[PDB]
RNA sequence: CGUGAAGAGGGAAACAACCCAGACCGCCAGCUAAGGUCCCAAAGUCAUGGUUAAGUGGGAAACGAUGUGGGAAGGCCCAGA
RNA sequence: CUCCUCCUAAAGAGUAACGGAGGAGCACGAAGGUUGGCUAAUCCUGGUCGGACAUCAGGAGGUUAGUGCAAUGGCAUAAGC
RNA sequence: CGCUCAACGGAUAAAAGGUACUCCGGGGAUAACAGGCUGAUACCGCCCAAGAGUUCAUAUCGACGGCGGUGUUUGGCACCU
RNA sequence: UGCCUGGCGGCCGUAGCGCGGUGGUCCCACCUGACCCCAUGCCGAACUCAGAAGUGAAACGCCGUAGCGCCGAUGGUAGUGUGGGGUCUCCCCAUGCGAGAGUAGGGAACUGCCAGGCAU
């Protein structure tokens, strides 16, 4: 039942990623299968609240990007070194 | 392993010959047969060759694995090399002792005309 | 062919030697000096090296 | 008090003297080294202190060759 | 008081302490005390905090120390002017933000929080209470 | 690496070495830099939206506290919190 | 207090301190040349005296050995035997 | 071929001390006093609370450790003379 | 033309280990003898010579198989040249360069010259 709304990233790299996290979003990547990887931006507060549930890391999530729905599983998460924040997430296509 | 031991034995002289840019006369010996190749300095092209597994050479020998066969192969490889107009090679014993069949082949090649 | 105008906007006092050499290669002599140069990747690289102290009119 | 340290030896000015692509004359030293960090390739010699030097005029070339991924220096005739 | 049983060398350059920590996850227990600040932790401090923690939990559960004081610190005695490096006097661990310093298991979370607060009161660096995460 | 030394001018109250900037001479012309625009003292008592009530601004730590502004959640609640 | 090796030394060279650590003031007519050959430590198992460790045999292992003497860089085509 | 000329670019073939009886040329390039910078040390506060206090951590002391203030001892430096 | 084998190279783990299977007409290997050429600091073990009864057992080659080794993105993170800034022991902003590790995944090599055997 986990649904996450995402945007396609229009800029990549250190500066753009830091600007995202200063604007209270964070970057993430969807890869796997035969499709090309998709780099996305997520809303930090909503996703941070969702990932508190243990089922976030075991269930099949749905990421809505540009209207299309993609079934994924959380694969890796980079956390802030000491704040309760998220830096990045890997999603693998399910 | 005997083969690995012999390859280790042969490596130093082969590397020296490659550094010198010489045309090699490489000998290979087995209990039943003996083989000779003349190899270009690049190490990957064979100019002439002769062995006891060739019918034209083996038909004139009682046994292909002795000193008489070695001498026949040496003479044949030297004659073919001279026909191609080579005349100047370096002997590569390939880790076999310079002795017996290998030496008989080398002596036959020298007598037939190869300079080494 | 196409040319661009480059003006020096800040002083050269105390800049790195490579930066002073780049200003020399652009032909810039003083604050407010404007020069006209051919638009090539080499010229663009010189501008990039000293971009904090020059301005470009295209 | 005092210290039991305080010693050192003079710097030996080792290293690469001619880099890849440089045109050299025969005899030129290409690298000074302790032992063979670099190995002698075509038209290069290895001296008694393992100095690699040009045996012909040409351009310096570095490459990695062989089963041990070793580094060789050769001279390309120009 | 932790200290290496033996070392290659007696004295170490001062160095610096930049960067973020490695070892930022609760890896052995369920709860952790994590550094938020940057600094040095002396062996005496590590041991004072360990004592405070252990007495708070009444020697129940299990406690891990994730840091070890492997850097020797020298001092020059009083009224000395040069003349060689001073004498090793104590040992420290370098701490960067994010470093998990202690972990606990086998106790309730409220008790672990209390014990860790008592411990943090012994340390020269700001800290925060963390819990194990599944990923 | 930069400046002083061997470098004046403007700023940082005053302050070789910081910031801006390199004084050939004259002008009772003009534009700017750093830094500034209530009076001393040249220029906004300028405009719009907020925050602070401590003269904080205009000296400092672990740590303490219903100071006050903002944000995302959570528990209970007209079946009465 | 001269000489050698490492680090400091900021991935070319060089780079200071009464900075951090170690060595030299020789040895060898073979321990030098060359040709031919060869490959280590350690452990396990079995075996007279013989035992934790002698020599023998097999296996594992793969240079964890070796290098006339410090340390570094090298060394199987061995520079090791 | 002859030098531990080892103070190792080697003053001579050949060399130790005292001066409070002292003297000259110099230096605040360099010590002793006082100032300055610093604040390890010193002194004075504070935080946590093991415990002592019949019970009771906080009447009164406060162990293991943590954070500051002063310029105030012992010192460091060598900036002024 | 294809298959198999031997020799010399290119390349230097996507190519190496392990595990399982498989090959003897030829080739290779083990193999059979040794008075002799030659040899053992003893030993025909090795080296060497003279051979061809036997066997593919070992070795070797080939085939299969991810249990390993090995290779390996995208994204993010670390660092950093230049310019600017802060609460300056450490960091942030603009711009440029951008890892290592880890993840998805790949992966049981490919190839040149000459010679021989078989089929064709
Ligand atoms: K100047
Ligand atoms: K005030
Ligand atoms: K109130
Ligand atoms: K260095
Ligand atoms: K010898
Ligand atoms: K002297
Ligand atoms: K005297
Ligand atoms: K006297
Ligand atoms: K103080
Ligand atoms: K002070
Ligand atoms: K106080
Ligand atoms: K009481
Ligand atoms: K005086
Ligand atoms: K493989
Ligand atoms: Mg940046
Ligand atoms: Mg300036
Ligand atoms: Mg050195
Ligand atoms: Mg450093
Ligand atoms: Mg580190
Ligand atoms: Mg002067
Ligand atoms: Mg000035
Ligand atoms: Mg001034
Ligand atoms: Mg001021
Ligand atoms: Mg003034
Ligand atoms: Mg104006
Ligand atoms: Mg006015
Ligand atoms: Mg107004
Ligand atoms: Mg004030
Ligand atoms: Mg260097
Ligand atoms: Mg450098
Ligand atoms: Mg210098
Ligand atoms: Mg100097
Ligand atoms: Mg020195
Ligand atoms: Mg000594
Ligand atoms: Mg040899
Ligand atoms: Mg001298
Ligand atoms: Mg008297
Ligand atoms: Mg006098
Ligand atoms: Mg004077
Ligand atoms: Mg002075
Ligand atoms: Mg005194
Ligand atoms: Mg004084
Ligand atoms: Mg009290
Ligand atoms: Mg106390
Ligand atoms: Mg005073
Ligand atoms: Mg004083
Ligand atoms: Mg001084
Ligand atoms: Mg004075
Ligand atoms: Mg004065
Ligand atoms: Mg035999
Ligand atoms: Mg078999
Ligand atoms: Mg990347
Ligand atoms: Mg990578
Ligand atoms: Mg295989």
């Amino acid at each position: 039942m986990f649904t996450i709304n995402a945007e396609v990233r229009k800029e990549q790299g250190k500066g753009a990623s830091r600007r995202l996290r200063a604007a209270n979003k964070f970057p993430a990547i969807i890869y796997g299968g035969k499709e090309a990887p998709l780099a996305i931006e997520l809303d930090h507060d909503k996703v941070m609240n969702m990932q508190a549930k243990a089922e976030f890391y075991s269930e099949v999530l749905t990421i809505v990007v540009d209207g299309k729905e993609i079934k994924v599983k959380a694969q890796d998460v980079q956390r802030h070194p000491y704040k309760p924040k998220l830096q990045h997430i890997d999603f693998v296509r399910a | 392993d005997k083969k690995s031991a012999r390859i280790r034995r042969a490596t130093r002289a082969r590397r020296k010959l490659q550094e010198l840019g010489a045309t090699r006369l490489v000998v290979h010996r087995t209990p039943r047969h003996i083989y000779a190749q003349v190899i270009a300095p690049n190490g990957s092209e064979v100019l002439v060759a002769a062995s006891t597994v060739e019918k034209a050479i083996a038909e004139q020998l009682k046994y292909t694995g002795n000193k008489d066969a070695a001498a026949a192969v040496g003479k044949a490889v030297a004659e073919r090399a001279l026909e191609k107009g080579i005349k100047d090679v370096s002997f590569d014993r390939s880790g076999f002792q310079y002795h017996g069949r290998v030496q008989a082949l080398a002596d036959a090649a020298r007598e037939a005309g190869l300079q080494f | 062919a196409k040319t661009i105008k480059i003006t020096q906007t800040r002083s050269a006092i105390g800049r790195l030697p490579k930066h002073k050499a780049t200003l020399l290669g652009l032909g810039l002599r003083r604050i407010g000096h404007t020069v006209e140069r051919e638009d090539t990747p080499a010229i663009r690289g010189m501008i990039n090296a000293v971009s904090f102290m020059v301005k470009v009119e295209e | 008090g005092s210290t039991r340290n305080g010693r050192d030896s003079e710097a030996k000015r080792l290293g690469v003297k001619r880099f890849g692509g440089e045109s050299v004359l025969a005899g030129s030293i290409i690298v000074r080294q302790r032992g063979t960090k670099f190995h002698a390739g075509a038209n290069v010699g290895c001296g008694r202190d393992h100095t690699l030097f040009a045996k012909a005029d040409g351009k310096v070339k570095f490459e990695v060759k062989g089963p041990k991924n070793r580094k060789f220096i050769s001279i390309e005739a120009e | 008081m932790l200290q290496p049983k033996r070392t290659k060398f007696r004295k170490m350059h001062k160095g610096r302490n930049r960067g973020l920590a490695q070892g930022t996850d609760v890896s052995f227990g369920s709860f952790g005390l994590k550094a938020v600040g940057r600094g040095r932790l002396t062996a005496r401090q590590i041991e004072a905090a360990r004592r405070a923690m252990t007495r708070a939990v009444k020697r129940q559960g299990k406690i891990w120390i994730r840091v070890f004081p492997d850097k020797p610190i020298t001092e020059k005695p009083l009224a000395v002017r040069g003349k060689g490096k001073g004498n090793v006097e104590y040992w420290v661990a370098l701490i960067q933000p994010g470093k998990v310093l202690y972990e606990m298991d086998g106790v309730p979370e409220e008790l672990a929080r209390e014990a860790f607060k008592l411990a943090a009161a012994k340390l020269p660096i700001k800290t925060t209470f963390v819990t194990k995460t599944v990923m």
